[PDB]
């Protein structure tokens, strides 16, 4: 006889189940030897059925700390329609000490009670069977044990006063979650998770020391449905008046709401808040009166984290609603939406006005930033924006310099983020500075001189009739188009040779310019290296061929030769027998062509 | 976004690819043996510091950066065309400097200009290029995506989609049914539209309503008004 | 409908932990909070983290999209610091051992025990699953990762009305978005390849003035190798 993987056979080996039905409290094997408390090795106890009104059990090495990891678990059984109340005496513990506690046997095992680090205290289970579940955090020796004792008793003769009114010292009293909702209960003491939502302190005891239930403080993402119900309530012959205490702080709250269903199903809703209230516990109060049996559910909706809504001090009492000591609550206020745009300031920034200052530099500007200052100045003058601080953020907000002086707007460099930035020089008497800026976290900002002159930011021009690069360095003769290096910008290599008299981009006589005189070649010694020499000089392709037409020019044309060292010889000399100018044409460069090895599947 | 199909390696060796913090911000077009060109909505605020931009040429998975024909490279200087002014939407040109130079080792060309005079049809095929991802906020696609799109007349566009001035500077392209964009999932690049020889520069990606929806056209910049600007970077 | 943008603007958010090996998923059923891989067995995170049941994910791109690359681990054995308070959080910080060594790969990888802590200025990286939109009423599922300066301790200490204790300190912002990206309850903070956060807590979803609090595992590294002595 064998079993197949993840399955146990029973004591009659006449059928195989799996092992998580063994000991869950519901018989499963066909002698019913699953329950049997032999074959469920509790270890903690030694007994796994406690089928009496009275009884205890302890947990594994109740006196001294407890080297081994054993999972335990424990099945009460009771007569139908008695209650089972729960008590325990010693739970201070560094974790290490999850119990499971769940209402029958089934699928009703999900979400009925998990408790840790805190005193469970008495606890009561609507149900014939109940099922306490213990299990180890860690096998690390910081565990003491716990040992708990259980009673029964009617649960019928229970009166609407003992059904509702519960300080949540002791559990949920009387209380039992609701099942159609995702997510239910759980019990909490003291302050909870995730500051700034969720009650710090009990409202019955008034400090840490109580003991109360909320919303679970997991931080999830998701939103949830969190609900309670109540047990049925006879009818009686004075309306009854509902009290509670229920806390909302939170973000995200959404919305908390009772509904009462009857017999008739005429459900309605008497007690509605929504929105944020603080950390303060604010009293409710609604009266009912049900010629029929009704039940009080509480509903509560949970959104995503910092959404915590609680509960506490929940009773009930006789006779028509009294007045209400504590008032209504009062919503925290929301930020103002009133505008939030942009704030202009100053539009304006010209004249010998001083610095810049907009009176909250040291700690911040106004969001979502869309002003404009507009630098001018005198005609003939350009605009230097040297910045005394500069503190932003990441890439997410800039500083614009423009300099179109209208729409159509020139920019010159963008500045963001911490760290010093360089001066800008504007080209115009007018430069536009926007500052555009998010909508959170709002930063120091900037300072500026915005003082300029008379071509400020412009080297000097050289001196000698030198040429003068981007860098302002001088080239008097040397680096002259004459493929040499002098500035560090390359622009002292600058293009000295283009077409003449041509038709396409490509085709055209030869002109050129050696030093400052632009004139053409001729055509003695003309050759292939010399069209391959020109066309580089011309930045263009391979050479093409090429006609003269007429010597039509009769100024210094140059004479091209060929040397060794690959430099072109320029010899500005008028010396050529039987001169013709030449239409001197170039192929394209290498464009974007396909020249890889491209080929195609012939299926 | 769904519309493209994987292009083939050494396909398009002028698409490279802009890391900016290790992760693929944006796209260039090469056109030259030191610079590249890009939208300038990507370098709107990350040129201060010009050394955080690493520029992978030839660059066809993003998962793969170690072939001989892939030259990784970094970049000193990033210009933008002054014209840009973010309000109109106009001009989102803006070019990058390559270290010290680039090679042509058959995986990694320069883009061919526009010329002068040329006349450019609508309803033409343009292919498109970037790395698209598969919804329209999904992830770049590891592997370069290729697609066509016909070239549509500044005068529709306006019909298309009013909340865009469009203007006689930008060029939009796009189908009537839609389905087939890149205006969301990345940068995108350059748009290049066949011509028998030369693949030219017919616009660099730029600005878009949302992918994919009908008269919703995807916006280029207009390369041909742009060429005497372009020609001011080259050796 | 321009949800997001009309324009081809990402904010540079890491394409799925991107050259950052150093982020790990812990899940209960659903993603509820993260943290870092210090070393091939050790996992580190805060405090408020713990769950009685939690599975560790390594390298986890998507959400819903499995890629292979995501290594699933049970939590063996869940260690807090004795001296972290219910009601008070500091010492955030736990230590959670995985039941299986950790697989290193491109997506997957440890980090160095900080020696020194940075003072202020210093580059963070910070890893969680946050909003990778600029507006909407959705869940995307990307996984965000923003880089960070860090404040200084004096800064930090007085923004709050003193509720910063001697081993907290300001990391992340993660400004814009719909409603920010938070924190995610955890997940690394690594700052110049050191890991110096574990995410405490802050002000609501990163509001504004205050949007996190990040605890200094600097003063807990001596704990953290007598656990990983002490549970080998
Ligand atoms: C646990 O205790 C509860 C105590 O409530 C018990 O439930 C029932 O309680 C009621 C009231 O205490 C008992 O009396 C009944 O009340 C109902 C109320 O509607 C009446 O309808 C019943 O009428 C019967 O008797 C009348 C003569 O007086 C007859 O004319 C009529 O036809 C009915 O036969 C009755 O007065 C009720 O007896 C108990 N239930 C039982 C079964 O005794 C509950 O039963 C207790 N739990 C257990 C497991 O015993
Ligand atoms: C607590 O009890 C209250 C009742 O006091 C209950 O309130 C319900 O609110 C909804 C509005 O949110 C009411 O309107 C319904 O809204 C749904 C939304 O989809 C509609 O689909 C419903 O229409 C149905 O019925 C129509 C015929 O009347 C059909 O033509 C239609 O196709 C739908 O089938 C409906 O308009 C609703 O009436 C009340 N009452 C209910 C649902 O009994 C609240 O939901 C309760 N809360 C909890 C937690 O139990
Ligand atoms: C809870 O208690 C409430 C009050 O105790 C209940 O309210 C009851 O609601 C019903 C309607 O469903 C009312 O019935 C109406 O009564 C009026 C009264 O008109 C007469 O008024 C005086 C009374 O002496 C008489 O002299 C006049 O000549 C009128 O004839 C009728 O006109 C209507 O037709 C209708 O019958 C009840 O009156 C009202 N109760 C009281 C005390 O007023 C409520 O139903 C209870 N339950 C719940 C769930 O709330
Ligand atoms: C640097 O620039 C600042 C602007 O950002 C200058 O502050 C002032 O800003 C206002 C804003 O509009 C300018 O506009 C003027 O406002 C005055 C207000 O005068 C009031 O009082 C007179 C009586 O003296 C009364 O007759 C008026 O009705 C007003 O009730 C107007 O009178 C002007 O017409 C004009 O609208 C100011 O020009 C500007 N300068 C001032 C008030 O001196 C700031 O002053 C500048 N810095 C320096 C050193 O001048
Ligand atoms: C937070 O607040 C707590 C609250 O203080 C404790 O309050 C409880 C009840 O509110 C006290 O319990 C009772 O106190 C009375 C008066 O001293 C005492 O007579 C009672 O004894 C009866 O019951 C016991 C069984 O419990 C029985 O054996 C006796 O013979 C008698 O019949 C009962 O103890 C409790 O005494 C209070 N605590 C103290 C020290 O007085 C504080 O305790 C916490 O310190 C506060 N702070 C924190 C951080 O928790
Ligand atoms: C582009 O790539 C090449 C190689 O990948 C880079 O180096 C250049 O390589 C060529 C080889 O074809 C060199 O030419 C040869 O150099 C050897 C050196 O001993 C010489 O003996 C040969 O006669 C021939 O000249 C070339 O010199 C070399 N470049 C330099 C500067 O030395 C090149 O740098 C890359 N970048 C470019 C071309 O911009
Ligand atoms: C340029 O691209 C467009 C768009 O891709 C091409 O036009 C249309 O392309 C679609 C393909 O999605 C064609 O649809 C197909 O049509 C055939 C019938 O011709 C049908 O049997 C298929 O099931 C499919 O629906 C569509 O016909 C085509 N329209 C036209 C007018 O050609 C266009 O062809 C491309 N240009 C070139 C030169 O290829
Ligand atoms: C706006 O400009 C402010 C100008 O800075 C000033 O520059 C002069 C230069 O002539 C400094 O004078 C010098 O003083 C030295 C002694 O400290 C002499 O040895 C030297 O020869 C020269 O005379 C002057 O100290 C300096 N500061 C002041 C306060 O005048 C600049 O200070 C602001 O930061 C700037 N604001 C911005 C950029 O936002
Ligand atoms: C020089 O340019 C001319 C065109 O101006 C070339 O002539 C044609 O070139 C094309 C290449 O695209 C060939 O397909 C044709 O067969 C050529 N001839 C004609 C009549 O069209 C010529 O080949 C070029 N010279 C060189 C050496 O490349
Ligand atoms: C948006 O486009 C409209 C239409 O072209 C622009 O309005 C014209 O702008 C030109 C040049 O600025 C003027 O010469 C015309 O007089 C304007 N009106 C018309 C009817 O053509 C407008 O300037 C653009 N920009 C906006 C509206 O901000
Ligand atoms: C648990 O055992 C201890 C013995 O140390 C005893 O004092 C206590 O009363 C027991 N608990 C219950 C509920 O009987
Ligand atoms: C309301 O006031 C009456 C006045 O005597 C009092 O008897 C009753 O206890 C109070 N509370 C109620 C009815 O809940
Ligand atoms: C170029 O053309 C103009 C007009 O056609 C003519 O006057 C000029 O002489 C030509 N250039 C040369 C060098 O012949
Ligand atoms: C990465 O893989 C691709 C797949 O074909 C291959 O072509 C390439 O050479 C590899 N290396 C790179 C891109 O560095």
């Amino acid at each position: 006889i064998e079993c197949l993987p993840g399955s146990s056979p029973c004591t009659d080996a006449l059928t195989c189940i799996k092992a998580d039905l063994f000991c869950d409290g519901e018989v499963n094997c066909p002698d019913g030897s699953d329950e049997d408390n032999k074959m469920c090795a509790t270890v903690c106890d030694g007994r796994f059925l406690l089928t009496g009104s009275s009884g205890s059990f302890q947990a594994t090495h109740y006196p001294k700390p407890s080297e081994t990891s054993v999972v335990c678990q424990w099945i009460i059984r009771v007569n139908q329609g008695l209650s089972i109340k729960l008590s325990f005496d010693d739970f201070n513990t560094y974790y290490t000490d999850i119990l499971d506690i769940y209402e029958g046997v089934g699928s009703s095992k999900i979400l009925r009670a998990s408790i840790w680090e805190t005193n469970p205290g008495t606890i009561r289970i609507f149900s014939n069977q109940v099922t306490a579940t213990f299990l180890i955090e860690s096998d690390e020796s910081d565990y003491v044990g716990f040992n708990a004792t259980y009673t029964a008793f009617n649960s019928s003769e229970l009166n609407n006063y003992e059904k509702i009114n519960c300080n949540f010292e002791d559990g949920f009293c009387f209380w039992v979650q609701d099942l159609n909702d995702d997510n239910e209960w759980e019990r909490i003491q003291g302050s909870t998770f995730s500051p700034f939502t969720g009650p710090n302190f009990d409202h019955t005891f008034g400090n840490a020391s109580g003991f109360y239930i909320s919303t679970p403080t997991g931080p999830g993402g998701r939103q949830e449905r969190v609900g309670l119900l109540s047990l049925p309530l006879d009818p009686t012959l004075e309306p009854a008046c509902l009290s509670f205490w229920y806390h909302m702080y939170g973000e995200n709250v959404h919305k908390l709401s009772i509904n009462i269903s009857n017999d008739q199903n005429m459900e309605k809703t008497v007690f509605q808040k929504e929105g944020n209230y603080g950390d303060n516990w604010n009293y409710g109060q609604v009266t009912l009166n049900e010629t029929v049996k009704f039940k009080v559910a509480f509903n509560a909706f949970k959104n995503k984290i910092l959404s915590d809504i609680a509960l506490d001090d929940i009773s009930l009492t006789y006779g028509i609603c009294n007045g209400s000591l504590y008032p209504e609550p009062t919503l925290v206020p929301t930020p103002p939406p009133e505008l939030p745009t942009d704030c202009g300031g100053p539009f304006e920034l010209w004249e010998p006005n001083t610095t810049f200052s907009s009176t909250n530099f040291p700690n911040s500007y106004p969001n979502l930033a869309f002003c404009v200052w507009i630098l001018n100045a005198q005609k003939g003058k350009n605009i230097q924006l040297h910045f005394q601080e500069f503190d932003l953020a990441n890439i997410n907000d800039v500083v614009e310099i423009r300099d179109g002086e209208e729409a159509d707007s020139l920019l010159l460099a963008v500045y963001t983020g911490p760290g010093p930035v360089k001066d800008v020089f504007s080209t115009t008497n007018r430069m536009t500075v926007l500052l555009i800026t998010n909508d959170v976290l709002a930063r120091g900002g900037f300072k500026a001189n915005f003082t300029t002159g008379y071509h400020l930011g412009i080297p000097e021009p050289c001196k000698a009739d030198h040429f003068q690069c981007k860098n302002g360095e001088c080239v008097p003769l040397v680096n002259l188009c004459d493929g040499h290096l002098h500035c560090e910008d390359g622009s002292d290599e600058a293009d000295c040779v283009r077409f003449f008299n041509g038709t396409t981009n490509n085709n055209g006589l030869v002109r050129f310019r050696i030093q400052s005189i632009w004139h053409t070649a001729c055509a003695e010694n003309w050759t292939t290296q010399i069209s391959n020499d020109v066309c580089q000089l011309l930045g263009l392709g391979s050479g093409n061929s090429s006609k003269p037409i007429f010597p039509t020019d009769g100024g210094p044309f140059v004479k091209l030769n060929t040397a060794p060292d690959g430099h072109l010889i320029l010899t500005p000399s008028q010396q050529c027998l039987q001169d013709s100018l030449i239409r001197l044409q170039c192929n394209h460069k290498s464009c974007g062509k396909k020249l890889a090895a491209q080929d195609i599947t012939p299926k | 976004i769904v519309g493209g199909s994987n292009a083939k390696e050494g396909a398009w060796p002028w698409v490279v690819g802009l890391y900016y913090g290790g992760r693929l911000l944006c796209g260039a077009s090469l056109v030259s043996s030191d610079w590249l060109v890009s939208a300038a909505a990507c370098v709107y605020g990350r040129n201060l510091e010009p050394s955080k931009w690493t520029a992978i040429l030839g660059l066809h998975m993003k998962s793969n950066l170690t072939s001989p024909q892939t030259v990784p490279r970094l970049i000193d200087e990033i210009v933008i065309n002054p014209h840009y002014n973010r309000r109109r939407k106009d001009n989102a040109i803006a070019m990058m400097h390559l270290e010290f130079k680039v090679n042509y080792t058959d995986y990694i060309q320069p883009i061919c200009l526009p010329e002068e005079n040329q006349v450019f049809p609508p309803g033409r095929n343009c292919s498109i290029a970037g790395w698209g991802t598969v919804v329209y906020q999904g992830t770049t696609a590891n592997i370069l995506q290729e697609a066509d799109v016909p070239l549509l007349s500044n005068e529709r566009c306006q019909q298309q989609m009013p909340e865009y001035n469009i203007t006689e500077n930008m060029i939009c392209a796009g189908y009537e049914e839609g389905g087939i964009d890149s205006c969301q999932g990345d940068a995108g690049g350059p748009l290049m539209c066949q011509e028998n020889n030369r693949w030219f520069l017919a616009g660099v990606t730029s600005f878009g309503y949302k992918c994919a929806l009908p008269n919703r056209p995807g916006v280029y910049a207009r390369v041909s008004r742009f060429t005497e600007w372009i020609q001011s970077f080259l050796h | 409908a321009p949800f997001d943008d009309d324009d081809k603007i990402v904010g540079g958010y890491n394409c799925e932990e991107n050259s950052v090996p150093y982020q790990v998923s812990l899940n209960s059923g659903y993603h509820f909070c993260g943290g870092s891989l210090i070393n091939e067995q050790w996992v580190v995170s805060a405090g408020h983290c713990y769950k009685s049941r939690i599975q560790v994910r390594l390298g986890e791109h998507n959400i819903e999209v499995l890629e292979g690359n995501e290594q699933f681990i049970n939590a063996a054995k869940i260690i807090r610091h004795p001296q972290y308070d219910r009601k008070t959080l500091n010492n955030d910080i736990m230590l959670i051992k995985l039941s299986s060594r950790a697989v290193i790969n491109a997506r997957v990888s440890t980090i160095s025990l900080p020696t020194a802590p940075p003072a202020t200025g210093t580059k963070c990286l910070i890893s969680g699953w946050g909003n990778t939109a600029s507006s909407g009423a959705d869940y995307p599922d990307e996984l965000q990762c923003l880089d960070a300066p860090v404040l200084s301790q004096a800064k930090c200490e007085a923004s709050y009305p003193g509720k910063i204790t001697s081993n907290m300190f300001c990391v992340g912002f993660l400004e814009g978005g719909k409603d920010s990206c938070q924190g995610d309850s955890g997940g690394p903070v690594v700052c110049n390849g050191q890991l110096q956060g574990v995410v405490s807590w802050g002000d609501g979803c990163a509001q504004k003035n205050k949007p996190g609090v990040y605890t200094k595992v600097y003063n807990y590294v001596k704990w953290i190798k007598n656990t990983i002595a002490a549970n080998s």
